[PDB]
Parts: C-alpha cells; structure tokens; sequence
C-alpha cells in the first residue's frame, strides 16, 4: 500500500504501517499511551536577589 | 541627590525542581514472541 490508498476521512488519524509498527499497533489495541509524561509539579517558587 | 542604598533594584531567578523531577517514560509491549514456538493457524485441507 501507498499513503495515497488510504481513504481520505481516515488520514485524519494515526496511520500504522505493517509490519514497521506493529508494536506502535499493540500499544494503540491496549488503548495506552507509548510515552508517559510525569506528573506536574509545582510551579517554581521565585527567589529574589538585589542588585 | 538621593541613593538607592535601600531601594536597590530586584533581580530575580527561578527555584528550578529539576534536580528532583521524573523523567519521561517510553513503553514497549513485551511481543508474545513467534522466535519462541508460539502457535499457528490451523489451515486445513481435505484428502477425499
């Protein structure tokens, strides 16, 4: 296949290549996420120096 | 004139957690391996 054969509503999402992503495809099927951001801190408390 | 001894400007600088944040994580499925003898489909055929 070509990226030319997809069906044009359904570019409008990911498009896995077979079988260059199947673990990207696995990882879609388990409906988790393949990077996972930690989470967020604080925001920084500000210091103040003269001059 | 006055001075500005007392009234001297402010610089100021983050206290940055980034010493002690997380790191981001990168996941990867543990592939149930065909390399190791994992099954097959079953096509079959017919001797008449």
């Amino acid at each position: 296949a070509k990226k030319e054969h997809v069906p044009t509503w359904l570019q409008n999402t990911h498009v896995y290549s077979w079988p260059k992503n199947k673990k990207n495809i696995l990882l879609r099927l388990l409906r988790e996420e393949e990077f996972v951001a930690p989470p967020r801190g604080p925001l920084p408390t500000l210091q103040v120096v003269p001059l | 004139v006055r001075e500005p001894g007392s009234q001297a400007c402010l610089a100021i600088d983050p206290l940055v957690g980034e010493e002690g944040g997380a790191a981001v994580a990168k996941l990867e499925p543990h592939l149930q391996p065909r390399g190791q003898p994992a099954p097959q489909p079953l096509h079959t055929l017919v001797l008449a």
